[PDB]
């Protein structure tokens, strides 16, 4: 819908987007810069995850509240078609995305710092898509968003220091992965645990910029150890 | 438990 | 677009679409529940105002940060068109919204309380539209607005008392039209005070459950008579 | 100036 539009057009309208905290928007004309076939400098990638965060964002919090009254339901059809219909809305703009990942965000990126960032993006959004699923192939969208992760979890560790916030939101991420998805506390628990004290030890490294960068994903890794332990 | 706020920047 | 929906659905729909925070669907199933060409009740009449001005707040406020931005600017066409596109959004809404009151909502109002409803919105939504105006209609959508509160005006103070939210409500509207679009403060300063008096002196008619909803709008007209003076 | 909520009823 955006190929009429320069690229750059593009980029501008969707941070007018976010300040005017217009999300549907901000997320349809960073697709269409992804459109554009170029590769994504980090402010970009940055732009197209917030746009898209606050989509299925709001989509996974209307879809929780009906969740909700539908299971104190089982009153008539109408709550399990409103829930299926904003369902079948998520599911559709994890598609988008993945579908964005796939063609060809992922396959061009060469430097780790891009690739382990959309390996982030394709387990998040399997993993909303994991969220709503129930019945064939849910086993398989877990495992697309555990398999999305280990990768950029490879990567990070080989190519990035431990506190490099990238590399911490990844790790935060799969956490909750495994907490929330994958019945698997213990291995939520263990990886926010190494993360964190990792990064502890390497925070001497930094600037001060850089140290509050990395130290405030770092509180929300003690914020979840606190409530899993 | 919480994911990457990430909803600005 | 919800022609196939029954009535009883597409208001319990808008009743779960308001909890799931999901305006635009609440508002397209009032849309829906009104085109079935039933006269709505109280509760419904609250429904469709609630929706409409979740949608048309969101619009307004990401309108007065992108015409901020632009008044800023005058960079390159980017912010002036993307103004120009939320404004076209929003005026689109107002429109819609004016529709269902001229087919039929306003012309099947009989009783004073759904007439005076249906007349607070028609003077609200060209209010909207107004704070978007600058062309050679403008006078007219302000007449238009001015025209619509005044015979809501004439209507509530023949047949409603002075503590009535709707009727209080309307007189706050009206007052923000005179302070803010009509350019008459003074006007808006004397129409905020005397409705406050009124409803005073007729609070020890009321128990305790309509006292709280009348003191409640009450204050809202203070409040803005403290920013006013 | 405020104007009526009217976001929530
Ligand atoms: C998953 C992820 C994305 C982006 C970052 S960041 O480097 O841009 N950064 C430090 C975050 C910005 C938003 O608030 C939390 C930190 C990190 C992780
Ligand atoms: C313009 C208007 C609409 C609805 C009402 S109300 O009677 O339903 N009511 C008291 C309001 C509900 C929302 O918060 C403010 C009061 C009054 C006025
Ligand atoms: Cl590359
Ligand atoms: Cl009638």
């Amino acid at each position: 819908a955006m190929g009429s539009m320069e690229r750059a057009s593009l980029i501008q309208k969707a941070k007018l987007a976010e300040q005017a905290e217009r999300y549907e928007d901000m997320a349809a004309f960073m697709k269409g810069a992804v459109e554009k076939g170029e590769e994504l400098s980090c402010e970009e990638r940055n732009l197209l995850s917030v746009a898209y965060k606050n989509v299925v964002g709001g989509q996974r919090a209307a879809w929780r509240v009906l969740s909700s009254i539908e299971q104190k339901s089982n009153k008539g059809p109408e709550v399990r078609e409103y829930r299926e219909k904003v369902e079948t809305e998520l599911q559709g703009v994890c598609d988008t995305v993945l579908g964005l990942l796939d063609s060809h965000l992922i396959k061009e990126a060469g430097d780790a710092e891009s690739r382990v960032f959309y390996l982030k993006m394709k387990g998040d959004y399997y993993r909303y898509l994991a969220e709503v699923a129930t019945g064939d192939d849910k086993k398989r969208i877990i495992d697309s968003a555990r398999s999305a992760y280990q990768e950029a979890m490879d990567i990070s560790k080989k190519e990035m220091p431990p506190t490099n916030p990238i590399r911490l939101g990844l790790a935060l991420n799969f956490s909750v992965f495994h907490y929330e998805i994958a019945n698997s506390p213990e291995e939520a628990i263990s990886l926010a645990k190494t993360t964190f004290d990792e990064a502890m030890a390497d925070l001497h490294t930094l600037s001060e910029d850089s140290y509050k960068d990395s130290t405030l994903i770092m509180q929300l890794l003690r914020d979840n150890l606190t409530l899993w332990t | 438990a919480g994911s990457i706020p990430g909803r600005r920047s």
